[PDB]
């Protein structure tokens, strides 16, 4: 079927605090952290079963008072692909997801 | 100082008699979207003084580039994501995870990093055949 923002966009948001919620930045951690999200992302898309290849990022970032900032251009059919993208945030860090869909 | 991460994974199987496989010549080479890359990153931010608020539609404007210019590249059937991440050189840096449910045998991507006194930025495309 069809590239469901609001399906995929709850999934990222899920796979954000299952991952880093609750938890102030480490070092330590946060190259394992953004693995973690796309890890668990790319797997819950994978579950609804749609024929679409899909590409993940997350983008973490410490927070010194300095922003961040992302866009994404793609070439694809607009038609038939998508993106979901969130921005979350707590008192410490920023997170980006991009999920792309591209269907076959 | 400034501190930059980035990883990619790619999970296990192909999304789903014959199938059709892209000609070596019209693939996705990273080497070469690399070095457009870099190109259109030296040109638009070569060291020019960017401010905070100057940021935001800058991404897209790389991104849109970036992704025009791999257009005229011969990469025939291929889907091309081009995401572009900037944070301000006051930060600490910057870490990133893309992780891939494609064809490992004909889709390909690439990381890229530029950064100059205003900003550093994180460059990652993406080629998916057909």
């Amino acid at each position: 079927t069809a590239f469901v923002v609001d399906e995929v966009s709850n999934i990222v948001k899920e796979a954000i605090e299952s991952a880093i919620g609750g938890n102030a930045y480490q070092h330590s951690k946060v190259n394992q952290w953004t693995t973690n999200v796309v890890e668990q992302t790319l797997s819950q898309l994978t579950k609804l079963g749609k024929p679409f290849k899909y590409i993940v990022t997350c983008v973490i970032m410490q927070k010194n008072g300095a922003g961040l900032h992302t866009a994404s251009s793609c070439f694809w059919d607009s038609s038939t692909d998508g993106s979901c993208t969130v921005r979350w945030e707590n008192k410490t860090m920023y997170c980006i997801v991009s999920a792309f869909g591209l269907s076959i | 100082a400034t501190s930059i991460g980035v990883s990619f994974s790619v999970g296990d199987g192909v999304p789903e008699t014959y199938i059709l496989r892209p000609v070596f010549q019209q693939r996705f080479r990273p080497s070469v979207v690399k070095d457009c890359i870099h190109a259109v990153l030296k040109e638009e931010l070569a060291n020019a003084e960017y401010s905070p608020e100057e940021m935001p539609q800058l991404t897209k404007h790389l991104s849109e580039n970036i992704k025009d210019k791999l257009k005229e590249m011969g990469f025939d059937r291929y889907k091309m994501v081009v995401q572009v991440v900037i944070g301000e050189q006051r930060g600490e840096g910057v870490f990133m995870a893309s992780r891939c449910f494609w064809d490992a045998d004909t889709d390909n991507y690439t990381h890229d990093v530029f950064m100059n006194d205003s900003l550093f930025c994180v460059v990652a495309a993406f080629g998916c055949f057909y």
